[PDB]
């Protein structure tokens, strides 16, 4: 319609334990037990939101989508899913919240639009 | 619990680990043979020293 959205996915982790369940329920033939297209799932969600050209209003919806780690294991299935997909990530250490506050691993976190979206204020 | 790759990643590093420390003690025991070295080298100028230092009456 030409506003601007932001979507807050809290907990993509839980979906994706949940549809397995849904999909085990169904018998569905099943890496990890989740489905094959365990994948596809969150492909579809996330593609959903973009930038629509000045041909169509200008409107976007911006996706913040959450993933539980256990231990911290960013290699985890589900993980490495949410990755290949998001433009960057921000990975949070609890390693460090209990020095730098706001656990934002500094290393791993990135954006992939990155520097196209701050202003010409915070670029230079 | 824990990782495996995880579990790689400190072997490797401990590994590596004994081997710098193994390289140096190596390196130090290289560096106590020649402690004689110029412990002997100075063995003469002691002798001819409190040899001389006998200390007169």
């Amino acid at each position: 319609k030409g506003k601007h959205v932001l979507v807050v996915y809290d907990d993509l982790s839980k979906q994706a334990a949940a549809y397995r369940e849904l999909s085990l329920l169904l018998r569905r033939p099943p890496r990890e037990a989740y489905p094959g297209d365990i994948f596809y799932l969150h492909s579809r969600l996330l593609e959903r939101a973009a930038k629509l050209s000045d041909a169509k209003g200008g409107g976007s919806l911006t996706a913040l989508p959450f993933v539980e780690t256990q231990a911290g294991d960013i290699s985890a299935y589900i993980p490495t899913n949410v990755i290949s997909i998001t433009d960057g990530q921000i990975f949070l250490q609890s390693d460090l919240f209990f020095g730098v506050r706001p656990a934002i691993n500094a290393g791993l976190s990135v954006s992939r639009v990155g520097g196209a979206a701050q202003i010409k204020a915070m670029k230079k | 619990m824990a990782s495996l790759r995880d579990i790689k990643t400190r072997i490797n590093a401990t590994k590596k680990t004994s081997q710098i420390t193994k390289a140096m003690e190596m390196v130090s025991t290289s560096k106590l043979n020649r402690a004689e070295q110029n412990a002997k080298s100075f063995v003469p100028y002691m002798e001819k020293i409190q040899e001389v230092v006998a200390n007169v009456a």
